[PDB]
């Protein structure tokens, strides 16, 4: 029979920062055992301030950013130039995601930007539009090996103070954009080695109160 | 089907149709409604056309919607019957899915709102 | 419109008529292998770009449709016709022949005279092209009616160029050739200003020759624009 | 379906002015039973009589109408309302209570009256049915949707005649033979005709059949009327 | 499996119904009344698909209620189970079916006679002098087909249940949580709030 | 079934044997695979019986129709009017038709409608359960511009072979012979054509 | 997902787990179970994330609309109701839910309603829902009585959790605890499980299934 | 809900410093059956564009017509359809992304993996792959079914990354897909000798060459080779 | 393209008419009459058959017509009326009660039928009622032979014997002093032919007359033999040579 559905692979990063936020993915696109592409980018510059990724089936994930940059186009229309905060996008989304309920876009979704009060935001999304708003969230293939190392490097999970035997969890900091960058290329570099769906190359979107900035690094072509 | 605009506006502003049908109202039998301090009453007449009538059978002029809820009208019968039907669905409709009677109010917003719909 | 008057005829076809009488003059000329359009259009004001408010329009790939009278309604024509010929084509495979084409404008058109609740088409439309036999020219009428043309005229002057045409045919019993019918085309564009010229106006030709296009429609653009329209202007001095 | 300055409606009232032409149906209701009597239109000598129907119709086996105005739009609401009773006793294995038949026919009427831009039905009813809940009844339902209960009623030709003369001689305690003669008193002097023959007349009772505590429907044959005619002093 | 029984006596019908709602591997309720009231003298019980069964009963409810009202009258048990039993038949047949047995009492005032109707989620309608819906059926069946008698007063009918319960609380592999009982007669309908403890 | 058209220099035929089957017996030995959907434009059917049958009436229709408005329909025009019933209905079909027609301009046309509802312009078409038993045999003696009897011997034996393996097929062979002449039909029988 | 909500003397607890779950993966320990759709009524969320954040986030829609039309907040009783015949117009599409409809109104007191993709509406005065709804009721059963003190009753609402968090694979992360009065919802904060079961194990003696 | 019933295999391509070269076998498979021999899976679009279809042939016929008709519908009412406003490779290829991603949404694809090459009025070389499922990516070097497991290893060890472009001429590209089409021709069951390929450049158009065949193939070996195993006559 | 209008062009004016309804009873009073007569064993309908011009073939023109082997018509007023009538009359004399019960409706029924195709004309936005009056003649098992007459209303009664049309007064008379419930068909024929010579104007025969009758079961004109059960249909036109024959003898 007919299935509608395919997996291109495929990892994803969101993380969020004091005053601003990054979205990462690998630029991997796959078919089974097979590379259709070294550099097919995933994450996106929708407008507002606002970067998505859409990770999973890439057809579904393309359908989704499409979409979404048309809801940004139509709020501007029938809203008066309005800017969509990221609260607003995230809401809309889960109405975009929750539409197809019955015959759901296959992935998952990672939405950062700013909030109203200059704060990096990140927010997730399951394929059928639950969400939250959260620190930071893998996406993808290795979403499974990365999410771990973010529990313990971004929110020092399961760390403590030495010498206060046990009492006493390492102080929760925020993390420097340079902090940052430093766990997003390691996070992908860890899932390269061990994930057979990462690799190629990495491509960033900083999100900050100067627009989006974008870099880009190589990974193992194997 | 047809959908030809009856009501429409005068010059002056004025819904004819509209008008017309307080004539109407005019026309009918007198009804009267008067509150008291634990209660409120209803009071109606009979024309004279004839005087054979087998009054058992007749529909009287207070109707009840739901137990604790009446209505009274002036005007067509015919008409009246209509209203009469809608309002008491709406009533079980309420109690169906808010779990309570109507409020007097809010039977009256529902019917008015009927008439309203039929004007435009 | 679903009324006949008590001669027999029909008041708002007869009211259309008067529509496409008002309106601006536009000719078809048959040739040995093909058709010429011509048309005039009126400069409203020095402020119209020249050349880019396109008149004649294109069916499929081989017929034109040139019209008088209500601008819209004759657009609206060539939407019908382009969906008749895409329909016809994606059944049949070849590309629609041109009789058949006048037909699907004429019973369309002719649909509209037919009930109370619709208007007549404010146009009179002419149009043809190069088929698998031969050239073909064609005018309907708003009451639907089409006959095939030697030559065809409609508009403010139409009377003038129907005399023109007239000549032509008398005087050509051997056909006329497609670079030929291109300037005389531009003449009798000239020769039907007369009757309209309180307002300057623009010249727009297109052709479908089997020898000159490969039986395509297609703008006559550049030199041998400028050609005819010096071949008109030298024959008014 | 318009209102006028005054507050009619137009349709309604033509409608009524032209059932005021139709040939007259009678109804009068005893302790005992119901009384229908019908008067034909100025028929002629080689009309048939026998199988002939047009005025006097069996809505089911409980309730019957008198029909006053076009025959053929009565014919549309009868088949309708046959059906209504077929449904409701398909849903509820009991009879259809007689208003409620009455109430759902007057409400079609009162349709062609509100919306659709339909001519209304040029017809008015007069209804005799049984039901245990309230026994014998008499309705009348015109065009206007309107339906009122009556002891004794008229409809069509002559109803100011009609009902003068039936205000005059009814009485609550009458039985069943003496409305079946009150029927044909007010007929007779009502017609349009010389006299009153038989073949110009339909009849029906709606009777407690003698002995079985069971309701009878009776439409009376053409020597039936005949016969009815004779002892009453009408021959 | 959920208890729906009903006994009609010589003069009264009545109603038990099981208290247990239960899902999964959970008891949620002990306390549940399986039943609407369809007029002041029809009671309707009911047993079967999670959220078919309150869904079904007030659907009825809100139709016999509508149609009192509008006729200031109150429908017979015959009249009012031929059309549970007509809504049954035409549900069968649609695309997702109610599935939802009911066992319906009520005294008609006009013959005064206690009427019972057992009607499966097919609308399939019978009366009887006793009737239940699923598993129980099994054993109360065949205990009333002894003990029963036509012209017992309601006490009496109250035994009978207290034998039928008793039974099913020892012979049903799941815990029900006791009934609540109601009886209908010529007054109405009244609960006998005192059945498990008494 | 076995079906085949074929090309040559005075126009095409049309050749196919008479046997239908359900399972392992014979409804029809006598059968007439070859369709008239136009004076000089006709089909051979495969796949379903019902479908084949359903499908050449409404072709046979809508060629009718095209004459009364527009003439002649040419043997392109025909196949893409059996292409646009196969292609659009494939899910609810089974269906595998032969075109072939002769026509003054293009002289003799074979299109092939396979399975899916695509469609090739062939200089000569085979199919059938059949015709996988000659696809070497037909294209080891096929040639261009063959004379009318020459045709008639390469249809005769082709379809002979495919006779002689098929279950399926069987019969008498038929042929429609389509040319300016006019239309030929042809019959061979088994005592003929077993001898090959 | 462990839910759950009792009626006490003092009112309603409502406490929930916050871990998200997508087969033995755990995708978030700090996710939001309980919605707020007024000052005076709660929502509990277990089953699929979407369906109860969707449906739920859509019921305070229905919710407030009903304050502008009536001029007036809605009863417990009727907007268990609106998600209770939504939910039934989905029956047999998959839809997987199973909330509590928790508030005080002056018509009705406090007031719990069950409410589940089933279909099922139920008033009552104890409910627990999710995966771990039988660890929760086995710790609240042995442990619930009408008297109870505000402050033990928001003690056991949040062992209750506890019980289940350690209990069930599919609970944890922390408690969220609110307390419903004639006053609206108190939020009565959020409790890692993390330093809460050390703590409860410590000061409570109990928990001596577990090593060290 | 279908199946695909004649099917043709491989389309390869790769974009080299001054456009993109695409080549296909000119074969319809019928199963095993190699069924018809002259079936062109090329289609040219323009003067700029050629749209390389891979499975059912029957849609891709219909694909065709589709193609065909969008350059009648752009012409209508424009005058610059041959200049300015000429279809470009990028909308022909967004034209069909939409309509394959909404027939596999109505559960009735277009069996097929469709690679547009073109070169942009810009001068920019287009090259992109959509499939029946609506999946759509880009890469120097975009091959189907077994081109992508055969083919693409060739062609990337010429062109693996974005800066290979400039630096990959006609003669090296037109080598490695020539190439590449006899591989697919000694391990493609499914796979024909007749090929068509067709260039477009930014300065050269379209060149469209039919007809060609695979040559200078390796099979002399073959004679030494007895046996499966021990066997030595 | 639609219909725009979608109300009643039939309505009430103050005098309490019906306007169309009275226009279409004058067009039936210009068209050609017919009539009807029922005899003890029989039912005979006839008309005139007005020719336009003598190029005309008037036996290619149905006036009489089978509606169904028991059932046949006759008109006057307007004819491609009656034709369409006719078709929607046999029709559903097919999907209201053949395809039910197996067996032909009786005449009542059908006339009935008829009589709504009418009546919903009468009501129906767009359009205009039916100018024609019918005489309907038939024979059923339970009701045996009966004639019947539709009005544009839909309005429809039995008759002994009458006329419609032209000269329907002058005729209705001549009926009324020729009927007594005792007329073999023959006799019936024999006044149809009497009372059709008042109206026409030209020729009188067999080629201007249209007859038909509903008498016994003919078994030869059924079509086949087998099946004791059913001799044929009870409906006979008569040919042109029959009529003359009758002519002779007048
Ligand atoms: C109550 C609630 C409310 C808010 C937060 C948590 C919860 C608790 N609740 C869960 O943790 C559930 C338990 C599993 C459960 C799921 C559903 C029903 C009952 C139990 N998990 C989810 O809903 C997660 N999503 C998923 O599990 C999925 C949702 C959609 C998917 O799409 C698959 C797909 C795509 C295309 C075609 C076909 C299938 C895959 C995973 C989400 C926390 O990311």
């Amino acid at each position: 029979q007919f299935n509608p559905y395919g997996d291109n692979g495929g990892t994803i990063l969101g993380i969020a920062g004091e005053d601003f936020a990054v979205l990462a993915g690998d630029t991997r696109n796959i078919t089974d055992y097979s590379i259709n592409s070294r550099y097919e980018p995933k994450v996106f510059d929708c407008g507002d301030n606002i970067v998505m990724s859409a990770n999973g089936f890439a057809a579904d994930g393309d359908a989704l950013v499409k979409r979404f940059k048309n809801s940004v186009k139509w709020y501007h229309f029938d809203h008066n130039d309005k800017k969509l905060s990221i609260n607003s996008a995230a809401r809309n989304i889960q109405h975009l995601l929750y539409g197809k309920r019955f015959f759901p876009y296959y992935v998952h979704t990672i939405i950062a930007g700013l909030d109203e009060d200059g704060k990096g935001a990140v927010y997730s999304f399951d394929p059928v539009g639950s969400y939250e708003r959260e620190q930071c969230r893998a996406g993808g293939a290795a979403a499974s090996l990365i999410m771990p190392f973010l529990d313990n490097q971004v929110n020092f999970k399961n760390q403590y103070e030495p010498g206060t035997n046990g009492k006493v969890k390492k102080p929760l900091k925020y993390l420097s954009v340079e902090e940052v960058i430093k766990l997003v290329r390691d996070s992908f570099t860890s899932a390269t080695e061990r994930h057979i769906q990462v690799g190629d190359g990495l491509e960033i979107l900083i999100v900050t109160k100067d627009g989006v900035r974008k870099e880009f690094y190589e990974l193992k072509r194997d | 089907g047809y959908d030809r605009a009856l009501s429409i506006f005068s010059p002056d502003g004025h819904i004819f149709q509209v008008e017309y049908a307080l004539e109407a109202v005019k026309r009918g039998t007198c009804a009267v409604g008067v509150k008291g301090k634990n209660c409120v009453v209803l009071g109606c007449e009979r024309r004279s056309t004839l005087k054979l009538q087998d009054t058992r059978i007749t529909p009287s002029k207070v109707s009840k919607i739901d137990s604790h809820v009446v209505l009274s009208f002036s005007g067509l019968n015919a008409d009246s019957r209509i209203l009469i039907e809608k309002a008491r669905v709406e009533a079980q409709s309420h109690r169906l899915t808010l779990e309570d009677p109507v409020t007097v109010e809010y039977l009256t917003r529902y019917v008015a709102g009927v008439q309203q719909r039929y004007t435009q | 419109n679903s009324v006949f008057s008590p001669d027999g005829r029909n008041f708002q076809v007869e009211y259309a008529v008067k529509a496409v009488e008002n309106g601006t003059t536009s000719i078809g000329i048959k040739c040995n292998d093909g058709v010429v359009f011509a048309v005039e259009k009126l400069i409203t004001s020095k402020l119209l770009v020249p050349q880019k408010n396109v008149k004649i329009q294109v069916v499929d790939r081989h017929i034109g449709c040139v019209y008088s009278g209500l601008i819209p309604d004759g657009r609206h024509l060539v939407n019908r016709g382009r969906e008749e010929a895409a329909s016809f084509k994606k059944l049949y495979k070849t590309p629609i022949p041109i009789p058949a084409f006048a037909d699907r404008l004429g019973q369309y058109v002719q649909a509209h005279t037919l009930y109370n609740s619709v208007r007549p088409f404010g146009v009179s439309t002419i149009f043809g092209g190069v088929d698998k036999n031969g050239a073909h020219l064609y005018m309907l009428e708003p009451s639907g009616s089409y006959w095939g043309y030697k030559g065809a005229a409609t508009g403010k002057g139409r009377q003038s160029a129907k005399a023109e045409l007239e000549k032509l045919v008398d005087h050509h019993p051997e056909g006329l050739s497609a670079r030929e019918a291109v300037k005389q085309a531009a003449k009798i564009i000239y020769l039907a200003h007369e009757d309209n010229k309180e307002k300057d106006f623009e010249l727009e030709i297109s052709w479908c020759s089997l020898s000159e296009t490969n039986g395509l429609h297609k703008f006559v653009k550049g030199d041998l624009l400028q050609e005819a329209i010096d071949f008109a202007q030298k024959e008014i001095n | 379906t318009i209102f006028s300055p005054e507050g009619r409606l137009y349709q309604v009232e033509y409608a009524l002015e032209s059932i005021s032409h139709a040939g007259t149906a009678i109804g009068i209701m005893a302790s005992d039973g119901i009384v229908l009597a019908a008067e034909r239109k100025v028929t002629s000598t080689l009309l048939e009589q026998d199988t002939s129907t047009e005025k006097l119709y069996k809505l089911n086996d409980k309730i019957a109408v008198a029909v006053a105005g076009l025959t053929a739009d009565a014919e549309i609401l009868i088949n309708t309302a046959r059906i209504h009773a077929q449904n409701y006793l398909k849903t509820y294995n009991e009879d259809i209570p007689v208003e409620i038949l009455v109430r759902r026919l007057s409400d079609i009427k009162q349709g062609y009256t509100q919306h659709g831009g339909l001519r209304p039905f040029g017809v008015s009813f007069i209804y005799a049915g049984y039901d245990d809940r309230y026994g014998y009844q008499l309705y009348t339902s015109n065009p206007s949707g309107n339906y009122t209960g009556w002891k004794a009623i008229s409809v069509g030709a002559n109803t100011s005649a009609a009902q003068t003369l039936l205000q005059m001689d009814y009485k609550d305690d009458m039985k069943v033979d003496d409305a079946i003669e009150l029927a044909l008193k007010t007929l007779s002097k009502t017609t349009d005709s010389s006299a009153l023959t038989y073949d110009r007349l339909e009849f029906a009772t709606i009777r407690k059949g003698a002995n079985d505590g069971e309701v009878y429907q009776k439409i009376f044959k053409p020597q039936e009327i005949k016969d009815i005619l004779v002892k009453t002093g009408i021959t | 499996m959920d208890i729906i029984l009903g006994i009609r006596v010589q003069d009264s019908v009545i109603l038990a119904s099981s208290k247990a709602v239960t899902r999964g591997i959970s008891v949620l309720k002990d306390s549940d009344d399986k039943t609407r009231q369809l007029s002041p003298h029809t009671l309707m019980s009911f047993a079967g698909e999670a959220g078919d069964t309150v869904q079904f009963a007030e659907y009825i409810q809100a139709n016999i209620q509508l149609y009192s009202i509008r006729e200031d009258y109150e429908l017979s048990p015959q009249a009012v189970s031929s059309f549970v039993r007509q809504e049954l038949a035409k549900s069968i047949r649609s695309r997702r079916p109610y599935q939802v047995n009911v066992l319906i009492g009520g005294y008609d005032k006009k013959k005064n006679k206690p009427e019972l109707y057992q009607i499966d989620y097919l609308g399939t309608k019978v009366e009887l002098p006793y009737g239940a819906h699923g598993y129980s059926g099994f054993y109360t069946f065949s205990l009333l087909d002894h003990h029963y008698r036509p012209d017992m007063t309601t006490e009496e009918g109250l035994d009978l249940l207290k034998l039928c319960v008793q039974e099913l609380e020892k012979r049903m592999p799941m815990d029900f949580k006791g009934v609540i009982v109601k009886i209908v007669d010529k007054d109405g309908i009244r609960q006998v709030d005192d059945f498990q403890a008494q | 079934t076995s079906i085949m058209a074929v090309t040559f220099k005075d126009g095409v035929i049309l050749g196919a044997d008479s046997r239908t089957t359900t399972g392992a017996y014979i409804a029809n030995r006598v059968t007439d695979k070859l369709t008239r959907v136009h004076d000089k434009i006709w089909c051979c059917r495969s796949g379903s019986a019902a479908d084949t049958q359903a499908i050449a009436d409404i072709v046979q229709y809508h060629l009718e129709l095209y004459t009364s408005q527009y003439g002649t329909p040419s043997t392109e025009t025909a196949a893409s009017v059996f292409k646009e019933l196969c292609y659009e209905n494939k899910d609810n079909l089974t269906a595998g038709i032969i075109v072939a027609g002769y026509d003054d301009k293009n002289k003799g046309e074979v299109y092939t409608i396979p399975l899916g509802g695509s469609v090739h312009k062939l200089p000569y078409a085979i199919a059938g359960s059949g015709s996988t038993f000659i696809y070497g045999y037909c294209d080891k003696n096929f040639r261009e511009n063959m004379s009318k009897e020459e045709t008639v011997d390469f249809i005769k034996h082709s379809l002979s072979q495919a006779i002689k393996w098929d279950g399926s097929s069987g019969g008498v062979i038929r042929m429609v012979v389509l040319t300016a002449a006019g239309v030929e039909r042809l019959i061979f029988y088994p005592d003929e054509y077993e001898q090959l | 997902t462990t839910t759950l909500a009792f009626r006490f003397q003092g009112g309603i607890i409502v406490a929930v787990d916050s871990r998200a779950t997508a087969g033995n993966w755990v995708a978030s320990q700090t996710v939001k179970k309980v919605i707020e759709i007024n000052p005076f009524l709660l929502g509990t969320m277990a089953g699929g994330a979407a369906d109860c954040q969707f449906w739920e986030t859509w019921l305070g829609s229905q919710c407030r609309l009903h304050e502008l039309r009536e001029k007036e907040r809605i009863s417990v009783a009727a907007a268990s109701k609106i998600l209770s015949n939504l939910v039934y117009q989905y029956k047999g599409a998959g839809l997987s839910m199973g909330t509590m409809i928790c508030g005080y109104t002056r018509k009705e007191g406090p007031t719990i309603y069950y409410v589940d993709s089933d279909g099922t509406r139920l008033k009552g005065d104890i409910f627990c829902v999710g995966s771990g709804q039988t660890f929760a009721y086995g710790v609240l059963d042995s442990n619930y009585k009408w008297d109870l003190s505000v402050e033990d009753a928001l003690y056991l609402g949040k062992r209750s959790i506890l019980a289940a968090a350690h209990r069930d694979a599919y609970s944890g992360g922390s408690v969220n605890l609110y307390h419903v009065t004639e006053d609206g919802w108190i939020y009565h904060g959020n409790h890692d499980v993390g330093e809460l079961f050390w703590k409860v194990k410590e000061e409570e003696g109990s928990f001596n299934n577990v090593i060290g | 809900t279908q199946q695909p019933i004649v099917t043709g295999t491989s389309v390869i391509s790769m974009k080299y410093d001054n456009g993109v070269i695409i080549a296909a076998d000119n074969l319809g498979s019928y199963g095993s059956l190699l069924r018809f021999n002259g079936v062109e899976r090329l289609i040219p679009v323009g003067d700029n564009t050629v749209v390389g279809i891979s499975g059912d042939i029957s849609d891709m016929q219909h694909i065709e017509r589709l193609l065909k008709d969008l350059v009648t519908e752009n012409a209508y009412d424009n005058p610059l359809a041959d200049a300015e406003e000429a279809l470009e490779p990028s909308y022909i290829f967004e034209y069909l992304a939409t309509v394959m991603y909404q027939r596999r949404s109505k559960m009735n694809p277009l069996w097929n993996a469709i690679i547009v090459a073109g070169v942009q009025s810009n001068g920019d070389q287009f090259l992109r792959y959509v499939n029946l499922l609506g999946v759509t990516y880009s890469s120097p070097t975009l091959a189907t079914g077994f081109g992508a497991h055969m083919a693409n290893p060739l062609l990337r060890k010429v062109v693996d990354r974005e800066s290979d472009i400039p630096k990959t001429t006609v003669q090296v590209a037109e080598e490695a897909i020539v190439n590449a089409m006899r591989v697919l021709y000694y391990r493609d069951a499914r796979s024909s000798r007749n090929f068509s390929l067709a260039i477009i450049d930014k300065n050269t158009g379209l060149t469209f060459k039919k007809n060609l065949q695979v040559e200078n193939m390796k099979w002399d070996f073959a004679k030494d080779i007895k046996g499966y195993g021990t066997q030595k006559i | 393209m639609t219909d725009r209008y979608s109300f009643s062009l039939t309505t009430f004016s103050p005098s309490g008419k019906l306007g169309q309804i009275d226009y279409a009873l004058t067009a039936v009073k210009q068209g050609v009459t017919s009539l009807g007569i029922k005899a003890t064993n029989g039912v005979v309908i006839a008309t005139e058959k007005k020719s336009s011009s003598p190029l005309a073939m008037s036996e290619t023109l149905s006036k009489v017509s089978l509606l169904t082997p028991d059932i046949g018509a006759v008109y006057s007023g307007m004819g491609p009326d009656y034709r369409v009538l006719v078709d929607k009359s046999r029709k559903v004399a097919h999907t209201s009660y053949k395809r039910i019960y197996g067996e032909y409706p009786p005449t009542k029924l059908l006339v009935s039928e008829v009589a709504k195709i009418m009546q919903e004309a009468t009501q129906s936005g767009g359009v205009r009622p039916f100018g024609v009056s019918l005489l309907i003649a038939g024979h059923d098992e339970f009701n045996g032979f009966s004639l019947y007459q539709v009005d544009p209303s839909g309005s429809y009664f039995p008759w002994k014997a009458t006329a419609i049309g032209k000269g329907s007064v002058a005729a209705k008379t001549f009926l009324e002093k020729r009927w007594n419930d005792e007329l073999e068909l023959e006799d019936a024929i024999h006044i149809a032919l009497l009372t059709l010579k008042e109206s026409v104007e030209g020729e009188f025969n067999g080629d201007t007359i249209e007859l038909a009758i509903i008498g016994d079961e003919n078994p030869d004109l059924l079509g086949y033999t087998g099946i004791p059960t059913d001799k044929g249909p009870r409906f006979r036109k008569l040919t042109s040579q029959e009529i003359n024959d009758r002519l002779e003898a007048l």
